[PDB]
């Protein structure tokens, strides 16, 4: 009732298993805090930070409203924060 | 002519030729190296 | 093979999660979304 | 035996996780699905499309997050990374919806990969396909509903969004604008769905109460061997039981079954069809005998009328933020309240 | 020419009645006020 | 015996009782047809092509005969308003006729090949049992198809020996017959393109013919041969099951959106045409073309053509009706008369407002005025002791221009709010309610019906496509799997390839 | 017209339970 | 009520065509046995 | 820019130790693959 | 004799990798302030 | 069973039930057609979809005058 | 023509009723 | 402890034939009458 | 639907003629 792999309940009792992943686990958590506490996070997905939503007295949406000028409309509006 | 769209249908056309036979190299190299045994 | 013993793998992992999700709910209460 | 049946025999290897020619298929658009939802709900804003927060990086938890559809001006645009729309710029196409085109046809493939694997396996090791054929049914409703459904629409916006509370927010759009709750093929979805879970329940319990002694442990489940023969519990007393309490009862085994299979399938691929004809706003929204004689009769009143002037409220309250692309501005005298409220 | 060889009895039983009777009744039931309207 | 859901297996090895089948259904189909006609024909009223056309009227087939050239009627009148014309024997009237004479005959034909079902023709002259050679069968079939499909893109659209086909302006005004030339460019592929379908036939009708001469001559690979089960006829139906909800589902779609087969004279408008406000943007175009021309407002909008302002109504969007909301649109908003005119909005300081309209998805919509800036200025308040914007304090008042009302003012706020009501669904027509006692509420056209019902059939043939492959690939085991399946088979690390016992450790 | 029509379709499902436990195929053991 | 008047004959035709259908069958099932 | 580094160094350190501690193993098994 | 990388090894980590990423990634989360 | 004039006419068309090529035949350049008509497909669709977008091709009513 | 609305049903259930009894009896017959 | 008393029925294909063309043609004969 | 009705019990009436006729019981010599 195996197909040849190691069983789990053998391998994360190991110990060379605990030598290498109490390394690699805590670098991915770090890495992935760091993508978020540099900023990163909001430059590559393009999510606004609590101060880029709306420019100052500005209580209107910046909806996209044209399929093929959508590109340029999202830059005219990033322009108009700053 | 060549308009820009059409040059990105090239390019995603090129994309996805890209992704299936990387793929299938990779699968058939393996299942020459790891044979079943008979 | 079988050197640290499974029932304390399982204690260790399971107050690990208990951290993170303790996290998560007072984060809740604090920052963004918490209504403040 | 070239390099065909070569490629065979490492797909068909017996593993831990088997793979199969289904799983070129399966396995990368099911991942892609699955990473692209956890992606947009931790880090991708619908502020854009949708005028929302969505993800984790704004402040939104599990049950607000959400990958939401585009705007509705991109229509039914297939939303190609590389396409006129975004341009091969990622990070645009994220702010354009671009993510939920992603998932609802990475998934859509990702479903076909899993039926095709039921397929597969299923003829690999020797049974009927039969669970393959139930699993029509989530198919049928997947693509009836985020598929089929908006494209008889303006746009891609009016599909469901990949979310918690989005699905709420879709529900209730459903009762206010289609009158969805009094649509003969909902609700025999909802019998099909209900009578499962009832099935599920009954089937289950009978079971485990009708067993027979085959072990001196308390507890019974030790007392059953996969390759015995024998029937571990007596279809002879369940179906006693169930003839003296309930008048009837299942006495085939191979019915009874069957039927387990049939109802929950039935319902769900009835529910599809409904939402078809809601693709069309083909609703079956008003009775026109009630409204006739209420229009003359204004002491007239049922719970139909009484729901319909829910429905409006519905309409004309959310209507503004949900659909921002339309700019609908009601100045607050047009809002139908009732008395107080 | 010989008779027809591929033809076949066709059954249905008391229990198959009562559940198809039962289906078209309760079809006829929720139908019914969508037709009348 | 044979439960009720299998009795039409008895001819799975029958190849003559299941022609004969198939000849019965043939003519049943037809005999529909036949039937249908005759039923649209004796209900059609073509006295109105303009504010009464077919698809206000409930017409289903009459579209489909108009589409490819039968026009008229044996009675004299033609659908395109044209009157005391011969339309010769291919009437709609003739058209119905052999409908129904093909169905009695292709009766016959079924009855002789069921008595006669043991034909020689149809056993293996080796083995003296019934078989059919499909592969052959489908290369002979689509030869056929590819002539068929070539000589009706290249004689009957052209016009070089036929009719051609419903063709148009973008604005559905002038439609009419038409022979169509081929588009051999790229935008033979326009969807809107009617010289593209010409193309379509003409190209596709030749490599039918290739096709079919290959699948004559050459035998299938035995790779194929066994991995389809070609030898099965079920493996057929399985795949035209596939084929066909494939095209159920593409012609549900044009329908919906539009194409150059699916006219809006024929047909209706499309919901998109509301949503883009296609209709009112050409009507605006032209009224602003007479009054930068001089024209004065009455005579600009009076130079508006009433049928392309039925186009620009709601009540002729297909996305309005309701799933048990029966009969022609005629039974709900009644029969459309006369174009009342264009209404104009002003308030008591002359600003022109303009009534907010419904989009398709409300049931109900509020009365909601705006200027050109989209500023609200007047409503119709629900609760009106807060209220800011009624008619009465705003002074708002209604003149309409063309049409029926032509010149005349309202001013009474009663009045002007009726025709507020009105404004919401578009231009604002006059309606006859008495004669089909019509009963206000508005229905889908044939486009929404057409759409529907083969939406709905693609669907379900997709559970047909699934069920009768799965029959098919799975044949050994349909009544049950081995009694001696081993145990060792189809548990884990007995084989090295799962389900192939040459590969035991 | 319709509620008779209601009534009626519902009286026919109280007689068929009537049949469908009083007269239904006995289960016989193997 | 101004109901639809075919309402009635599309209910009666429903309920009687495939229940006949039903009783056809099974009591040329019983006079087999 | 800077933070892609930031970002991407725990990630190769903590893939360059797991190569370390499991290469002599990783290279028995490419070899009884014959 | 066991093989260190597999299928299963390769499944295995596919989704554990990005997960923990992703976990560190929101818990820096709870603390950033508007 | 029973000839007749047409089914002896008929005859040599269903007369190679079973017949097959060997192995496997013309495999190869069926998946080239398959393969080409899927890029047309690709093409028509998004031609359609307005995703690809070709000079002087409307996809609007508007070509039709 | 305005005629009696019933007369449609009436007919209807004229033709159906006896009808399907003859062909309950019939088909019963042929298959003992 | 079966009745009997019980009889199969019949009805031949050629009473068949005559009962449904009684029915057709009084059907027929009566239908105008119904319509009035 | 009265023209229809008509035209339908006629139809119906002609099919059974072909029936009548050419599926008879055969009369047999017994
Ligand atoms: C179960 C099987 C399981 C297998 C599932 C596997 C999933 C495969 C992936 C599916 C791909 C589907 C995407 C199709 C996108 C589409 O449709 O996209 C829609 C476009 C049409 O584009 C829309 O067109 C509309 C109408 O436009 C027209 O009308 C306007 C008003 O006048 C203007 O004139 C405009 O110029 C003119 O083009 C609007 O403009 C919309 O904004 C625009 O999106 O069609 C096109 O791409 C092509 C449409 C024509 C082909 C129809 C294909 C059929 C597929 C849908 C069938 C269901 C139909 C639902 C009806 C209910
Ligand atoms: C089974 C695998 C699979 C499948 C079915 C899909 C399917 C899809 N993907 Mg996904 N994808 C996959 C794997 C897969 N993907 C992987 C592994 C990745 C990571 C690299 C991605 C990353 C990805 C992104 C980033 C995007 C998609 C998108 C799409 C959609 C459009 C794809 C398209 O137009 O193809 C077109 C290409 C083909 C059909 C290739 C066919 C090749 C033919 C047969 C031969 C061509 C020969 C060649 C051109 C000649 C070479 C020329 C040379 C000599 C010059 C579609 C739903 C898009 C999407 O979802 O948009 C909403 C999108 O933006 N995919
Ligand atoms: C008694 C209450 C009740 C019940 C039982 C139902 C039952 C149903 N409703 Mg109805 N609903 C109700 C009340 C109710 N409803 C009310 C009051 C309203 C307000 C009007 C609605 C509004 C409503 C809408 C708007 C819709 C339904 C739909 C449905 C159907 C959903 C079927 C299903 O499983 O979809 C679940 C989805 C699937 C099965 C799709 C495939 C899913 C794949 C397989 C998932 C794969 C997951 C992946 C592997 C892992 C993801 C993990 C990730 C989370 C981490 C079902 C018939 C839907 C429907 O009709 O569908 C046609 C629908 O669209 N309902
Ligand atoms: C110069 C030669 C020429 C020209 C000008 C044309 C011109 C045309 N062809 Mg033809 N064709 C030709 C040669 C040519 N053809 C040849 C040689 C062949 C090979 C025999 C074909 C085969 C062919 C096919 C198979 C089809 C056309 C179609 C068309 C039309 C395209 C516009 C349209 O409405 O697409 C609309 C159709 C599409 C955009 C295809 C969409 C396919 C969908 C996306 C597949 C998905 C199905 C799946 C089940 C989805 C269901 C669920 C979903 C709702 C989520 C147009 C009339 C199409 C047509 O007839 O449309 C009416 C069509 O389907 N042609
Ligand atoms: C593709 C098929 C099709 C389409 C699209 C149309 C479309 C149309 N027809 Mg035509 N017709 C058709 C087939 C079709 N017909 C056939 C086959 C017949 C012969 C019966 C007719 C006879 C006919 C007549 C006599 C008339 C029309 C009329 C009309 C128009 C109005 C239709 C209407 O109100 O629908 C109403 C539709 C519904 C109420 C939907 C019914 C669907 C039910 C609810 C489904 C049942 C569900 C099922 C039982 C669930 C059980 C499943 C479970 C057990 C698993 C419209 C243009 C009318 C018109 O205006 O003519 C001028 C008219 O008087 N048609
Ligand atoms: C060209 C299409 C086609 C053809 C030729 C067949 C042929 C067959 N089917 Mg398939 N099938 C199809 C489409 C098709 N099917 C589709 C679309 C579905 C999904 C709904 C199915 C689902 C299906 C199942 C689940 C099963 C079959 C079975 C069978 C076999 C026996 C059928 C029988 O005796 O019915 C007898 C049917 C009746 C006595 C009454 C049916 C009454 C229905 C419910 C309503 C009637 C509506 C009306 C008369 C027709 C409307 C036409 C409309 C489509 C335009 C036979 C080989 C059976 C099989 O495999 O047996 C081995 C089986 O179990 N079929
Ligand atoms: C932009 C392009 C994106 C896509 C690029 C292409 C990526 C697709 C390839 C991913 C597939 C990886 C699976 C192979 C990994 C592996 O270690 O197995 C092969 C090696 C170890 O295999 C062996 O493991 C075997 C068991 S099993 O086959 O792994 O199940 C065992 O038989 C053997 O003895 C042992 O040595
Ligand atoms: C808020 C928590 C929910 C309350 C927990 C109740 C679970 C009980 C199940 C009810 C189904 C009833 C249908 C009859 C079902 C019936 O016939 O069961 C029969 C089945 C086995 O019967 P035995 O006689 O073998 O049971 C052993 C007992 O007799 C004592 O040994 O009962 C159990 O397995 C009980 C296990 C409960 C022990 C663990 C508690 C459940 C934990 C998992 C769920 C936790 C909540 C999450
Ligand atoms: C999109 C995209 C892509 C892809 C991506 C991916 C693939 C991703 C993945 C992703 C992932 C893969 C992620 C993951 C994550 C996860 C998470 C985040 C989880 C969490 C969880 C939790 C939280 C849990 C917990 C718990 C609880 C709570 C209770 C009970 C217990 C438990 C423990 C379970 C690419 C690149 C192509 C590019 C394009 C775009
Ligand atoms: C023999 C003969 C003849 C005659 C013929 C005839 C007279 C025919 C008729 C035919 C016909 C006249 C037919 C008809 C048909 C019909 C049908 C075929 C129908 C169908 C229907 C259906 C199928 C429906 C269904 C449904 C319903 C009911 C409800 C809703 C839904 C649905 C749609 C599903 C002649 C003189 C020529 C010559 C000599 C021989
Ligand atoms: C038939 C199956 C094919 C599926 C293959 C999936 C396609 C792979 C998509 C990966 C392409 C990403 C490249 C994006 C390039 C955008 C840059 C640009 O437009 O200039
Ligand atoms: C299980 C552990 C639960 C975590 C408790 C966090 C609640 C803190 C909320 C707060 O700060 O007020
Ligand atoms: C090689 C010749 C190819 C073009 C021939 C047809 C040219 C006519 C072009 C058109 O009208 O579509």
């Amino acid at each position: 009732g195996t197909t040849g792999e190691r069983p789990f309940s053998d391998i994360i009792t190991s110990v060379r298993y605990w030598v290498i992943h109490s390394i690699t686990i805590p670098a991915l958590f770090i890495a992935g805090w760091l993508f978020v506490s540099t900023g990163l996070a909001y430059d590559v997905f393009g999510t606004p930070r609590p101060d880029s939503y709306y420019a100052q007295e500005q209580r209107s949406i910046p909806l996209v409203t044209d399929r093929f000028e959508a590109k340029q409309q999202v830059e005219t509006f990033l322009e108009q924060l700053k | 002519t060549i308009t820009p769209s059409l040059k990105g249908f090239f390019i995603g056309l090129l994309s996805g030729a890209v992704v299936l036979g990387l793929t299938f190299a990779v699968l058939i190299a393996i299942s020459q190296i790891d044979k079943v045994q008979r | 093979g079988g050197r640290i013993p499974l029932w304390i793998v399982a204690t260790v992992a399971g107050m690990g999660v208990i951290v993170i999700v303790g996290l998560f709910f007072y984060g809740a209460y604090a920052g963004l979304g918490s209504s403040l | 035996r070239g390099w065909f049946d070569i490629l065979d025999d490492w797909l068909k290897r017996d593993r831990f996780v088997f793979v199969g020619w289904s799983g070129i298929l399966l396995f990368p658009c099911a991942y892609l699905a699955l990473g692209g939802w956890l992606t947009g709900t931790t880090f991708v804003t619908s502020w854009y499309t949708h005028g929302l927060a969505s993800s984790y990086l704004e402040g939104c938890n599990f049950l607000t997050v959400a990958v939401s559809t585009p705007a509705n001006s991109m229509g039914h645009s297939l939303l190609l990374l590389w396409g006129p729309e975004a341009q091969g710029d990622f990070t645009r196409w994220c702010q354009l919806g671009g993510l939920w085109t992603f998932i609802a046809l990475h998934g859509a493939f990702g479903l076909i990969g899993f039926m095709l694997r039921q397929f597969e396996i299923a003829r690999l090791v020797g049974v009927r396909p039969y669970n393959a054929i139930a699993f029509s049914a989530p198919i049928a409703v997947f693509v009836s509903v985020f598929l089929i459904y908006p494209l008889g629409q303006s746009s891609w916006f009016f599909a469901p969004s990949f979310g918690v509370a989005a699905i709420f927010r879709f529900l209730l759009f459903f009762q206010g604008f289609h009158n969805w709750t009094l649509n003969p093929f909902h609700m025999m979805g909802v019998a099909g769905v209900l009578g499962g879970a009832l099935l599920c329940a009954i089937h289950g319990a009978t079971v485990e109460n009708t067993l027979f002694q085959d072990g001196e442990g308390a507890s019974t489940f030790r007392a059953f061997n996969p390759t015995q023969a024998e029937e571990t519990y007596s279809m002879v007393t369940a179906n006693r039981f169930w003839s003296q309490i309930f008048g009837i009862a299942f006495s085939n085994k191979r019915w009874l079954h069957f039927f387990m299979l049939f109802v929950p399938v039935t319902g769900l691929w009835m529910s599809a069809i409904g939402v078809v004809g809601l693709a069309l706003n083909l609703r079956s929204y008003d009775f026109i005998s009630q409204e006739i004689r209420a229009a003359e009769d204004p002491e007239f009143e049922t719970f139909y009328t009484k729901n319909l002037l829910l429905n409006e409220g519905i309409r004309a309250w959310m209507a503004p933020q949900d659909q921002p692309h339309e700019n609908f501005v009601f100045p607050e005298e047009v809002l139908p309240r009732g008395n107080a409220l | 020419m010989e008779p027809n060889p591929n033809r076949q009895p066709v059954e249905l039983n008391r229990t198959s009645l009562y559940l198809g009777l039962l289906l078209i009744l309760v079809l006829a039931l929720l139908f019914s006020s969508y037709f009348f309207n | 015996g044979l439960p009720w859901y299998r009795v039409h297996t008895v001819l799975i090895n029958d190849p003559g009782r299941l022609i004969a089948a198939h000849l019965m259904h043939t003519a049943l189909v037809a005999g529909w047809a036949g039937s249908m006609a005759l039923y649209e024909l004796a209900t059609f009223d073509p006295s109105d092509p303009v504010l009464n056309p077919m698809w206000r009227q409930g017409m289903f087939v009459l579209p489909f005969m108009a589409r490819l050239g039968v026009t008229g009627s044996w009675s004299g009148w033609s659908i395109t308003g044209e009157t005391g014309i011969d339309p010769g024997f291919w009437s709609f009237e003739g058209v119905a006729l052999a409908h129904i004479v093909l169905s009695g005959l292709l009766f016959l034909a079924a009855c002789w090949h069921w008595v006669y079902w043991d034909l020689e023709l149809f056993r293996d002259p080796r083995t003296g049992e019934p078989a059919l050679d499909l592969p052959k069968m489908f290369g002979i079939h689509l030869f056929l198809a590819g002539l068929l499909c070539f000589g009706f893109g290249a004689f009957h659209l052209t016009g070089l020996f036929g009719p051609g086909m419903w063709v148009s302006d973008p604005y559905g005004l002038t439609g009419s017959v038409q022979p169509v030339a081929p588009e051999w460019g790229p935008d033979g592929f326009n969807p809107y393109n009617p010289g593209g379908v010409v193309a379509h036939h003409i190209a596709a009708g030749i490599v039918g013919i290739i096709a079919g001469l290959f699948h004559i001559l050459v035998r299938p690979p035995q790779r194929l041969y066994k991995a389809l089960r070609m030898g099965n006829i079920e493996t057929v139906l399985s795949s035209s099951i596939a084929a066909v909800f494939f095209a159920a589902f593409v012609v549900a779609g044009t329908m919906w959106y539009g194409s150059a087969t699916t006219p809006i004279e024929l047909f209706g408008p499309t919901r998109y045409q509301w949503d883009s406000s296609y209709f009112q943007q050409e009507i605006n175009r032209r009224v602003q073309a007479s009054l930068a021309s001089g024209a004065t407002l009455e005579e600009a909008w009076s130079a508006i053509p009433e049928k392309l302002a039925f186009y620009d109504y709601i009540g002729n969007n297909p996305a309005k009706g309701g799933l048990f909301r029966t009969g022609p649109m005629n039974k709900g908003d009644g029969i459309a008369q006369a174009w009342k005119g264009h209404a104009v909005f002003r308030n008591k300081e002359g600003e022109e407002l303009f009534v907010r309209r419904m989009p398709a998805f409300f049931e109900s919509f509020p009365v909601i005025l705006t200027d050109k800036n989209g500023v609200v200025k007047a409503d119709i308040p629900f609760r009106r002791a807060e209220s800011k914007y009624s008619f009465e304090q705003q002074g708002v008042t209604v003149s309409f221009y063309g049409g029926e009302l032509n010149g005349q003012t309202f001013t009474d706020p009663p009045t002007v709010k009726s025709y507020a009501r009105k404004a919401i669904f578009g231009e604002i027509f006059e309606f006859d309610t008495e004669t089909l006692n019509s009963d206000g509420i508005f229905r889908t056209s044939p486009r929404g019906w057409f759409t529907f019902a083969h939406a709905v059939f693609a669907l379900l043939f997709f559970f047909g496509h699934i069920w009768h492959g799965a029959r098919t690939l799975f044949r050994d085991v349909f009544s049950g799997i081995d009694p001696e399946l081993s145990p060792e088979q189809v548990e884990w690390g007995f084989y090295q390839k799962v389900g192939d016992v040459t590969t035991r450790r | 017209m319709e509620t008779i029509t209601y009534v009626f379709i519902f009286a026919c499902i109280i007689a068929l339970f009537f049949f469908a436990i009083f007269f239904r195929e006995p289960p016989r053991i193997t | 009520m101004e109901v639809n008047q075919l309402g009635l004959i599309a209910t009666a035709l429903f309920v009687l065509v495939p229940s006949v259908f039903l009783i056809i069958l099974y009591v040329q099932t019983e006079s087999q046995q | 820019d800077w933070r892609v580094l930031v970002v991407l160094l725990p990630v190769l350190l903590a893939a360059g130790w797991a190569v370390r501690n499991i290469l002599p193993y990783a290279v028995k098994q490419v070899q009884k693959l014959l | 004799s066991y093989p260190i990388f597999t299928v299963r090894w390769v499944a295995v980590h596919t989704l554990a990798v990005p997960t923990i990423f992703f976990l560190g990634a929101i818990a820096a989360m709870q603390f950033i302030q508007r | 069973a029973r000839r007749t004039w047409l089914g002896d006419i008929l005859r040599p068309l269903n007369s190679e039930y079973g017949k097959v090529a060997p192995g496997w035949g013309t495999t190869p350049l069926m998946a080239v057609f398959m393969g080409l008509f899927l890029v047309f497909l690709l093409i028509i669709l998004e031609i359609y979809n307005s995703t690809l977008i070709l000079d002087g091709v409307n996809v609007s009513w508007k070509a039709l005058g």
